[PDB]
């Protein structure tokens, strides 16, 4: 997260770390057996890393879960980055508390303007490199379809949406990827691409979860 | 035909924040970098040894 600020510990109960020997993406916990992440996120051996704030200490509150499934959408193309999202499902159900919750499912799409919480432990800097120790959030706005298309010329489809500032500054970033865009207490999107991180006119690009709320629960319940 | 092993690493659109090897043809070696889960290009590794296997002496 760049331009961000440190969440405080555990104040986004809901943010999971995605670990493969490190963290490499975030995600969100949907209920005590499954997560919500970027297909790009697909990996071996994952550990999912709940009730995280400094992930490189035990700070006591964590649960280090693996992976028992990871499904990638089915329409999911590596190269135009369409239906970007895969749901995880834990080895053994995750203790809910204060510092381990779920986050919900929205029930219609956010409107342009909409106030989001962006979080994760990726990249600080828009130029350079800075990985925190703790998890960062980012307050920023869902953009219009029109401005987002006009950022990336043939690159946005029905299932992404942007997210941010256009005069740079204040973005998501690499280590960020699978982590949530939570808005007005609904998951909304779940952080994907972008150019660079940050970059003026170039503000981030997130799956449009509202769109897959029917084949995400449906998909859980069949696995 | 060039050398996809001389072509600078390649970190990508995505955000993710996962550790790859690429071959440095100034150092001579197979060497870290971020790769953001999409688009990768070649010079772009799981393992060094895999590195090695297929650019070393690049
Ligand atoms: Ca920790
Ligand atoms: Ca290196
Ligand atoms: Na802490």
């Amino acid at each position: 997260i760049v331009g961000g600020y440190t969440c405080g510990a555990n104040t986004v109960p809901y943010q999971v770390s995605l670990n493969s020997g490190y963290h490499f993406c975030g995600g969100s916990l949907i209920n005590s057996q499954w997560v919500v992440s970027a297909a790009h996120c697909y990996k071996s051996g994952i550990q999912v890393r709940l009730g995280e704030d400094n992930i490189n200490v035990v700070e006591g509150n964590e649960q280090f879960i693996s992976a028992s499934k990871s499904i990638v959408h089915p329409s999911y193309n590596s190269n135009t980055l369409n239906n970007d999202i895969m749901l995880i499902k834990l080895k053994s159900a995750a203790s809910l508390n204060s510092r381990v919750a779920s986050i919900s499912l929205p029930t219609s799409c956010a409107s342009a303007g909409t106030q989001c919480l962006i979080s994760g432990w990726g990249n600080t800097k828009s130029s350079g490199t800075s990985y925190p120790d703790v998890l960062k959030c980012l307050k920023a706005p869902i953009l219009s379809d029109s401005s987002c298309k006009s950022a990336y010329p043939g690159q946005i489809t029905s299932n992404m949406f942007c997210a941010g500032y256009l005069e740079g500054g204040k973005d998501s970033c690499q280590g960020d990827s699978g982590g949530p865009v939570v808005c007005s207490g609904k998951l909304q999107g779940i952080v994907s691409w972008g150019s660079g991180c940050a970059q003026k006119n170039k503000p981030g690009v997130y799956t449009k979860v509202c769109n897959y709320v029917s084949w995400i629960k449906q998909t859980i319940a069949s696995n | 035909r060039p050398d996809f092993c001389l072509e600078p690493p390649y970190t990508g659109p995505s955000k993710a924040r996962i550790i790859r090897y690429f071959y440095n043809a100034k150092a001579g070696l197979c060497q870290t970098f971020v790769y953001g889960g999409s688009r990768a290009k070649r010079n772009n590794f799981k393992s060094a040894e895999d590195c090695m296997r297929t650019c070393g002496g690049a």
